[PDB]
């Protein structure tokens, strides 16, 4: 897997890649790796398929009960602290590398990591996965403070590009989210419309 | 007889023993709550029933969370308990979802833990009522009152105690929503001593405590020369 | 009827007042405390010849340097002699030296109100003890004699009177005891006293004593021993 | 380690060495290996020193606690079962215990050995510890129910000399005790450097 | 934790005459990999006192969750009462003890510091509760590093001035960055005082690459 | 280690088992006795690891006297047998298995003299004569070559004493004397120890 | 579970449920013992006669062990339960002591059985 | 496999005399090849007639004399009258074995007057085995300390020599002298060395240094 | 009436009978004094004699080196309460290896206290406490009730014939912040003696004395060494 998120002002943008593994057989090439936790707060999930699929749906009803009790939207900063009490209470049983991402009316575009252990940090920019390892370089190089929208999606569609050629436990489509004030707009990167960058043959 | 049990209707369908309950707050003296333009103000009526008890002794002002104070009028021993009850809610919640908990849930939640003990014959009702009062920011100034039954509400003002429509009253006469805290501080002085039945209980101590923008939505106790210059305004103001 | 861990508006509980009542039930048994040692005696009450006398047991050996003679409610007495045994046998494992009879006193004490029927385990207790205990023995403070009643309450007493005649026994212990007395004027005192108390005539088998002294282990006094004593009196 | 026990015609010997080690640091010459329990029951203890002591505590404290609820002596037979009882509960949790429960009742002299495997046993004579095969090879030799209580001594102390001779985990002194009908006596105390000077 | 997976290198302490001063790098690795670059991994506990903790991350953050809560709780009450350095030293030798007794360490080094009542304290607490005072102290690397620097100068001067043992601490984490393959050379330094407690950063220190002509 | 032996005739059971205690290299007991009389008419014998061969024997026997005790009449060998069964295979999964072999020998009214065999999984079968322990080895083909349905009580006791020569002979451990006890109608009867 | 405070103290001392108890033992069959010289007897009455009953199936001298015996009178479902856990008991004793139980032993152990359902909350 | 102990060196002492008793060790905590601190002393006083020395893992140290103390307070309220060093010594053996199943790595060595003023010394195996002694030494140089206590204090393997009393000042020279002997040969012992004296007048504390490396 | 068996049961003035009914327990017992000046606290009680014969009942229980305490009503609620003080105090000094301060001690009373008088079937606590302690904050005398209220006292007095003690300390109360020890103790015993019959008399067989502050442990004074305060009440 490769997952990332950006904020931007207004925003964030978030993406990954759509393959599941078992050893070395894809047992899906098209996964949803981007999952909606409430109406404009996202989770993009790296790890265990079981475990991250069961700490989403627990996260999400935890959220649903939360927000309807308060009757608001929630904060970013919520729904992260409800996967890090979760990711570091069961750490001994869980593999499980989240970013959650989204906004809300109080401190606008926000990204956290909750990487394994269950640490929980905010950034400008987030990735993760297997995958990411390959792409720490480029998206060092790469970053500048102050991208909108437009290039958070050109820069995250790159990004994850790259690690995919390179991951073998990474590939198939690129989905990316941009979210907003405004609402959720999703989009899949397949085939040609996925950024290509030549073998450096002889 | 239908009066003995929590669980047990009259015929009227009323719960004599939380009605029994709210006559004890009936019997202490008065607390109110003001909220104003930029915070909330708690100012006690505290009969002082021994000369021998220190200054500050059974205090009827806490602070629940650093963001919330909680005034009450009562049984003390139950109000103190559910002083508790509201900490232990506030910092769960911190815990759990990791930011300071809202008012209004504060309330809405210790609010059930009340309402649980007017259910059973295995418990009594609370023999008490409390306002919370916070600040900040983002929420403004909050107050909300809750009784023995369980019932929360938001208010402007409110008054807990055995002079509760006579504060109300006085209360009515300020227009709050325009006041800060420095001016609603001598107004609450002055309401407690228009309440105060000098005749009948002889001595008291006024406690004050307040939260908003100018103690940076923390809930503390008012200083004690700004108490002073409240107290000695309300007694020249009943002249 | 009301609950067992109710007050009474004299701030009593019902149920320990009337646990207090059924002490007087009970045989009179007398302590007294001397610089030599303690003595503890006891009327029997034999309600017929065909029963044993030797099993009557009304003053029993807590360990070798504290007895224990009871009056009341004979059966509730079981427990607590119990713990008390327990208790100072636990004191010699833990800290390998003999227990105060203070702190016998005071550990079987703590079980007194801890009756109740909705605090506690499946079916724990549902009343106070019915008994009074006086614990006579010799430790580092030298000879000690204690009271307990069913309210938890405990005390030093130099001389004590419990059960049916206490009232009476109490009275004739203030007349005669002294500081300075012996042991053996204590144990000729104690026994003139029952024998005033007693409904039947005084004697041999109807009574029991034991001592303890610095010197000497708990001492039940043997038939024998009894008669002797018994000559004077 | 190295005790012996064994009944004869008057009533039984008890006899042990002194010493106890930390793997092969000697950690003191001096350990009382006889316990005891009340003047008419004596306990040995070869093993875990932490493990025999706190079990032969715990056995004097119940022996303790049985004699004045049922007011008479606890009976050999009972006491060993006792302590089995208590270890039986612990068995593969690593105790390492072996004693002898050595007294006189109704049954007249009582001779059990009992250990943390959860044997118990009653019989005539027994060696317990790394020692034992030692001491048994003297003790069997020189053993008889008819021995005078003096041969008794010099046999039950000439076996556990030999034992301290052959085996590096035992040594210090030898520490002798007789049950008799009224009552367990200290017999003796001698130190194995004593009796080498003795025995040549 | 059985098994650590974002963790902090050394964290260094020393006492100087008013106060301690405490410095520890922003880095969170995880294995060799130097991933969180702007971790903070010192805590301002509550107005005397002061944190900083190597080893797990997760399980610091935790750590702080729970004393930081603490000290709401007692704030409360306005009784007059705080919880001085050396309380809180021994609530952490505690808590870090009792999880090592239940084999689930909280995987930690940590170094306390404080200013109370005229004295400094400087108290050291490991995931086993092993826990001691001393003039200065330096977990992980720095045990190896560090700690040999700040004793030397200790040793012919036992008390340093503020500034002294700010210079002392810098010269220290150099070395750390010189010498500790899981240091980064962006680092918070926390000082406390009469004054209360002020954390500093980010900071780096300069370095010295001649020696990498010096080679023929 | 251990032996038990068990013989049933027509109208009796002849059982004998080893009077050895060992431990390490040593024999610390040479009058061991391996049998538990559970009622009038039955005997259980019980081998295995130390501690749990008491523990499981003496629980059993309790159980079967306050049978006893209850109900005014005695359970039957193959009642008893199924009693000890359903103990032990009940305990073979829980947290307290007992690691024991046994042979359970009886004499009932109505059915005749029994003898059951049982190995500490609790596998529980009825057998004209049995054995444990490695002495099994090198008996149970003497008793397989010589036994009869109608074997007498004088030639059962020779047949259990070629079998007991044979271990003096064969076997390597040193097993000296063996108790020997037999069950018919009128109970159970001490024999004479077999000795060398 | 049912935990009511079933034998409480009344004003003066009593504890009417356990004199309510002896009320039930006192409308039982006369029970008699006597204690000889090398013997031991108990005899008890009746209780209805009835030719139609198997005379086995309601004897009231009941064995607990081979070395004693016990006759009751009053509440017969009642003095079943106390016979089995007496009998339980000695099987215990014996297990634990390798002795017959003493008389006094038993007797002390039926004793404070009974003296517990006097004091234990829901009996 | 994270494991619960770490070695953390030491060693510690005690000597019997007629009117007193020693308690002794060293001030350095190490662990591995380093040095936590040089000024840990590993003695801790229990009452004014009882001192305890302890040494081992240091978190089992710490844990242990916080559970000691609040039991002597416990004992204190409950019995009215402070703890005698052989009940302390009693009560030490049953804590030590309540964890039999995960031992406190502490090896514990009490010194104290007896109830009739005479120096006591118990010595504690870490689950809970004791016994008294007239000396004795533990942790991590007491295989270096022993013998020479042995010799010079029990007289053992000497002929032609009185066997006279201790005097609180050749007592005092021995143990100075051994942890020297010690600073020389076992690297975790050395900084300085910590005794204290306890006798009918109180509990006194001396300091010597030892070398560094 | 249908009101006074029940702890759960609020009368229709909101009341709460058995609540109160507890609190004469407090009322009955021998009476005991508590005050303060700046540097200590003291307590004063008589102690009851059974018969001629008797000790005289323990008033004055040592719970830390900072805190002691004085009883008044059930002698069992008094222990088991003392116990549950003593081990809060032991858990604070475990945990944190500093004294738990008094005030905070004394809302774990309140809290413990209050709990039984909101279930059914339990009851309150039938025992008042005065108090004593020393920490941060200085010397302290509280009260605690079976309604589980506390109070912070400049001084007080509970018990039997309290009331006149009270008003003696009222009177005096002015002198007590700047009095010496020996000052403090001797208005602590004639606030005491006020609650006495004319006849009878402070006597070292009768008064208790316990004692803390800046240099002093908490330490009771009993029998013989109670003479030298009570000699000069002069
Ligand atoms: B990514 O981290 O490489 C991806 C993210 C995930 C979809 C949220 N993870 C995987 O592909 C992981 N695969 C699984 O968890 C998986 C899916 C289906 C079956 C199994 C399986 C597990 C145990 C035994 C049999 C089969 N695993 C992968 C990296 O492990
Ligand atoms: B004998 O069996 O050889 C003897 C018996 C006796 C009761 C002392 N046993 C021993 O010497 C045993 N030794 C110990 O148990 C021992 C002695 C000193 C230290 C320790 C220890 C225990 C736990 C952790 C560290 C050290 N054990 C036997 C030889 O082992
Ligand atoms: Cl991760
Ligand atoms: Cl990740
Ligand atoms: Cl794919
Ligand atoms: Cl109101
Ligand atoms: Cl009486
Ligand atoms: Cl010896
Ligand atoms: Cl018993
Ligand atoms: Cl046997
Ligand atoms: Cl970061
Ligand atoms: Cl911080
Ligand atoms: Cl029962
Ligand atoms: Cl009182
Ligand atoms: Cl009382
Ligand atoms: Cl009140
Ligand atoms: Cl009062
Ligand atoms: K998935
Ligand atoms: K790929
Ligand atoms: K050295
Ligand atoms: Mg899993
Ligand atoms: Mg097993
Ligand atoms: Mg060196």
């Amino acid at each position: 897997t490769t997952i990332m998120a950006v904020q931007f002002d207004g925003g964030v943008v978030l993406g990954a890649d759509s393959r599941t593994t078992t050893g070395s057989y894809i047992a899906n090439r098209v996964t949803d790796k981007l999952t909606p936790i409430h109406d404009r707060i996202f989770c993009c999930r790296s790890g265990s398929a079981a475990d991250t699929q069961a700490v989403a749906d627990a996260v999400t009803y935890q959220l649903g009960f939360h927000s309807i009790e308060l009757n608001e939207p929630p904060l970013v900063h919520t729904a992260a602290s409800l996967f890090k009490e979760m990711c570091y209470r069961y750490r001994e049983d869980l593999m499980a590398g989240i970013i959650i991402a989204g906004w809300d009316p109080q401190e606008g575009g926000q990204v956290y990591s909750v990487p394994m252990g269950g640490m929980m940090v905010r950034q400008s920019f987030a990735i993760g996965g297997s995958g990411s390892s390959y792409i720490y370089g480029y998206v060092d190089a790469t970053y500048r403070e102050g991208m909108t929208k437009e290039e958070c999606l050109q820069f995250t569609a790159n990004a994850l590009a790259l690690a995919m050629e390179r991951d073998g436990s990474s590939g198939g489509v690129i989905r990316l989210a941009a979210i907003a004030e405004s609402g959720v707009e999703r989009q899949v990167l397949l085939g040609d419309q996925i950024p290509k960058f030549a073998v450096a043959t002889l | 007889g239908y009066d003995l049990s929590a669980s047990t209707f009259s015929p009227d369908g009323r719960v004599f023993q939380v009605e029994y309950a709210m006559k004890a707050v009936e019997n202490s003296s008065t607390a109110i709550g003001i909220r104003c333009k930029d915070g909330v103000v708690f100012g006690v009526e505290k009969l002082v029933l021994s000369k021998l008890y220190e200054e500050g002794s059974n205090k009827r002002l806490f602070n629940v969370d650093r963001h919330v104070g909680m005034a009450v009028a009562g049984l003390l021993a139950d109000a103190r308990s559910l002083a508790d009850i509201a900490r232990e809610e506030a910092s769960n919640f911190r815990s759990n979802f990791g930011y300071n908990i809202p008012l209004k849930h504060l309330a809405d939640r210790v609010a059930m833990y009340v309402h649980a003990y007017t259910l059973y014959s295995a418990v009594r009702p609370f023999g008490c009522s409390f306002m919370l009062g916070s600040y900040s920011v983002n929420d403004g100034a909050q107050l909300y009152m809750i009784d023995p039954s369980g019932v929360s509400y938001g208010y402007w003002g409110c008054a807990i105690g055995k002079a509760r429509q006579a504060a109300k009253t006085e209360i009515e006469k300020l227009q709050m929503k325009e006041m800060t805290c420095r001016d609603i501080v001598k107004e609450v002085a002055k309401i407690i001593y228009i309440v105060h039945d000098e005749v009948k209980d002889k001595a008291f101590e006024l406690e004050l405590s307040w939260v908003g923008e100018l103690t940076n939505g923390r809930h503390e106790i008012v200083p004690k020369d700004i108490r002073e210059e409240a107290e000695k305004y309300a007694k020249e103001s009943l002249k | 009827d009301r609950g067992v861990n109710t007050f009474s508006p004299e701030g009593r509980l019902f149920q320990v007042e009337y646990a207090i009542e059924a002490i007087k039930l009970g045989s009179t048994a007398i302590g007294i405390q001397t610089s030599e040692g303690v003595c503890l005696a006891v009327e029997k009450r034999i309600t017929s010849p065909l029963m044993e006398p030797s099993s009557i047991e009304k003053i029993v050996e807590i360990d070798a340097h504290i007895g224990c003679a009871m009056s009341g409610l004979i059966a509730d007495a079981k427990t607590l002699i119990d713990k008390a045994r327990v208790e100072t046998q636990n004191h010699w494992f833990t800290y390998n030296e003999t227990m105060t009879v203070e702190s016998v006193t005071q550990a079987v004490s703590n079980l007194a109100l801890q009756f109740g029927e909705e605090d506690a385990d499946p079916g724990a207790m549902s009343r106070p003890f019915g008994v009074a205990l006086l614990f006579g023995g010799v430790d580092e403070k030298g000879p000690q004699l204690f009271h307990m009643d069913p309210s938890g309450t405990f005390v030093q007493c130099d001389a004590r009177a419990i059960g049916s005649a206490s009232e009476g026994a109490q009275s004739s212990l203030q007349e005669v005891y002294h500081k300075s007395m012996t042991l053996k004027e204590a144990i000729k005192s104690s026994l003139i006293i029952l024998k005033q108390v007693m409904e039947e005539k005084l004697n041999a088998t109807n009574i029991e004593l034991a001592t303890v002294q610095p010197g000497q282990n708990f001492h039940m006094f043997t038939k024998e021993e009894l008669e002797e004593v018994i000559k004077d009196i | 380690t190295t005790t012996l026990a064994f009944k004869f015609r008057h009533g039984v010997i008890v006899a042990a060495d002194s010493r106890a080690t930390a793997g092969a640091y000697i950690a003191s010459q001096t350990v009382k290996k006889v316990i005891e329990i009340n003047p008419y029951l004596l306990g040995t203890m070869a093993g875990g020193a932490a493990d025999c002591s706190f079990w032969e505590r715990l056995l004097a404290r119940q022996c303790r606690i049985y004699e004045l609820r049922n007011k008479e002596r606890i009976s050999v037979a009972a006491a060993s079962k006792l302590l089995a009882n208590m270890v039986y509960q612990y068995k593969g949790m690593g105790l390492s215990m072996g004693t002898m429960i050595c007294g006189w009742d109704k049954r007249g002299p009582g001779l059990y050995y009992v250990d943390s495997e959860g044997n118990r046993i009653s019989g005539a004579t027994f060696s317990v510890g790394s020692g034992s095969v030692y001491a048994y090879g003297v003790m069997d030799r020189g053993y008889s129910y008819d021995l005078e209580v003096e041969q008794a001594y010099d046999l039950a102390r000439r076996a556990i000399y030999q034992a301290t001779y052959r085996d590096a985990y035992s040594g210090g002194a030898v520490n002798l005790y007789h049950v008799r009908e009224d009552g367990w006596i200290r017999v003796s105390s001698d130190n194995v450097a004593d009796l080498h000077e003795k025995y040549s | 934790t059985q098994n650590p997976m974002v963790t902090g290198t050394s964290v260094l302490g020393v006492k100087f005459e008013g106060g301690v001063v405490i410095a520890a790098d922003m880095l969170g690795s995880y294995g060799s990999l130097a991933r969180f670059r702007n971790i903070s991994r010192i805590m301002r506990v509550n107005n005397s006192t002061m944190l900083g903790a190597s080893g797990d991350y997760a399980d610091f953050q935790y750590l702080k969750q729970v004393l930081g809560q603490m000290v709401i709780d007692e704030e409360l009450l306005g009784d007059g009462h705080s919880y001085s350095p050396r309380a809180i030293h021994s609530w952490l030798t505690r808590a870090m003890y009792s999880r090592r007794s239940k084999m689930n360490p909280l995987w930690n080094t940590m170094v306390i510091g404080g200013y109370a009542d005229g004295e400094s304290f400087l108290g050291y607490v490991d995931m086993l509760g092993v826990a001691y005072e001393a003039p200065s102290l330096a977990t992980g690397y720095g045990a190896y590093l560090a700690q040999p620097l700040l004793r030397e100068v200790l040793e012919k001067q036992p008390v340093l001035s503020q500034t002294e043992a700010r210079d002392l601490v810098e010269r220290c984490m150099r070395v750390l960055y010189y010498r500790d393959a899981r240091s980064y050379n962006r680092f918070q330094i926390a000082t406390v005082t009469e004054k209360g407690v002020e954390i500093e950063g980010p900071l780096s220190t300069e370095t010295n690459w001649d020696i990498a002509h010096m080679i023929s | 280690m251990e032996y038990l032996i068990g013989i049933q005739g027509p109208d009796y059971v002849l059982v004998a088992s080893d009077r050895v205690a060992a431990s390490n290299i040593v024999q610390m007991k040479d009058d061991h006795d391996k049998m538990f009389k559970m009622s009038e008419k039955i005997l259980l014998l019980c081998v295995g690891e130390a501690g749990d061969t008491v523990q499981f024997a003496e629980y059993i026997q309790k159980n079967v006297q306050l049978y006893k005790m209850r109900n005014g009449y005695e359970l039957s060998p193959t009642a008893a047998a199924n009693f000890t069964r359903r103990n032990l295979a009940d305990c073979l999964r829980s947290r307290t298995p007992y690691h024991v072999n046994l042979l359970l020998a009886g004499y009932d009214e109505h059915e005749g003299p029994a003898l059951y065999y049982m190995d500490y999984l609790a596998a529980l079968a009825k057998a004209p004569f049995a054995a444990h322990g490695y002495g099994a080895f090198l008996t149970l083909s003497i008793l397989d070559r010589y036994y009869t349905p109608t074997i007498s009580r004088e030639r059962a006791v020779e047949l259990l004493r070629k079998c007991l020569e044979e271990l003096q002979k064969r076997f390597i451990l040193n097993l000296p004397t063996f108790s020997v006890r037999i069950i018919d109608k009128n109970g159970i009867h001490d024999l004479d120890n077999i000795s060398f | 579970s049912y935990d009511r405070a079933i034998t409480v103290f009344s004003p003066d001392g009593h504890l009417f449920q356990v004199e309510y108890a002896q009320e039930a033992v006192k409308k039982g069959s006369t029970a008699v013992g006597v204690r000889g010289r090398d013997i031991v007897v108990l005899g008890v009455e009746k209780k209805s006669v009835a030719k139609l009953q198997d005379e086995r199936t309601v004897r009231k001298i009941c064995a607990l062990d081979d070395n004693v015996c016990m006759a009751f009178a009053g509440l017969t479902a009642d003095a079943r339960i106390v016979i089995n856990r007496a009998r339980v008991e000695c099987q215990s004793h014996r297990l634990t002591v390798e002795d017959p139980v003493t008389v006094e032993y038993i007797t002390r152990y039926i004793a404070s059985l009974k003296q517990r359902y006097t004091q234990s909350n829901g009996r | 496999r994270f494991s619960p102990y770490v070695f953390n060196g030491g060693t510690i002492l005690a000597i019997a005399g007629e009117d007193f008793a020693i308690v002794a060790s060293d001030t350095r905590l190490s662990e591995g090849f380093s040095i936590h601190t040089r000024d840990s002393p590993k003695c801790y006083k229990l009452t004014d007639k009882t001192v305890i020395g302890c040494s081992g893992f240091h978190g089992d140290c710490l844990t242990l004399t916080k559970i000691i103390e609040a039991r002597l307070k416990m004992y204190k309220h409950s019995n009215n009258k402070a703890m005698t060093t052989g009940a302390i010594a009693a009560m030490l053996s049953t804590i030590l074995y309540s964890r039999r199943f995960f031992p406190y790595y502490v090896y514990n060595i009490i010194g104290g007057l007896d109830e009739e003023g005479k120096g006591a010394v118990y010595s504690f195996d870490p689950v809970g085995s004791y016994q008294r002694d007239s000396f004795k030494a533990g942790g991590s140089a007491s295989a270096m300390l022993q013998p020479l206590l042995d010799n010079q204090v029990g007289f053992k393997n000497m002929q032609n020599v009185e066997h006279v009393p201790l005097s609180l000042d050749r007592a005092m020279r021995l143990v100075k002298d051994v942890f020297i002997s010690a600073a020389e040969r076992d690297v975790y012992t050395g900084d300085a060395l910590r005794i204290c004296i306890v006798t009918k007048e109180g509990i006194r504390e001396e300091t010597v240094s030892l070398r560094k490396d | 009436n249908q009101y006074d068996n029940d702890v759960t049961v609020w009368s229709p003035q909101g009341r709460i009978h058995q609540i109160e009914y507890a609190m004469e327990a407090v009322k009955q017992g021998s009476a005991t004094v508590g005050l303060k000046s700046k540097t200590h606290a003291v307590l004063v009680a008589l102690k009851r004699a059974q018969s001629e014969l008797a000790a005289h009942q323990k008033k004055i229980l040592h719970v830390d080196n900072h805190i002691g305490i004085s009883i008044a009503g059930l002698t069992a609620d008094a222990r088991l309460l003392c116990n549950f003080m003593r081990q809060e105090c032991l858990d604070s000094r475990f945990v944190f290896d500093r004294p738990l301060p008094v005030s905070r001690l004394v809302s774990l009373i309140g809290s413990k206290t209050q709990i039984p008088t909101q279930r059914y079937g339990r009851r309150p606590y039938g025992v008042g406490l005065l108090i004593a302690g020393y920490d941060d904050m200085g010397p302290h005398i509280f009260q605690t009730c079976p309604s589980a209220n506390y109070f912070d006292c400049r001084a007080m007095s509970i018990g039997a014939r309290s009331q006149s003690a009270r008003t003696y300390l009222e009177r005096h109360m002015s002198e007590f912040m700047e009095c010496n020890l020996n000052e403090l103790v001797k208005h602590g015993l004639r606030a005491l003696r006020e609650t006495l019959p004319a006849e009878q008399d402070l006597t070292t067989k009768n008064v208790s004395i316990g004692i803390v502050g800046k240099d002093l442990e908490f330490t009771i004074y009993d029998d013989d060494d109670v003479s030298p305060f009570l000699e000069g009440l002069e």
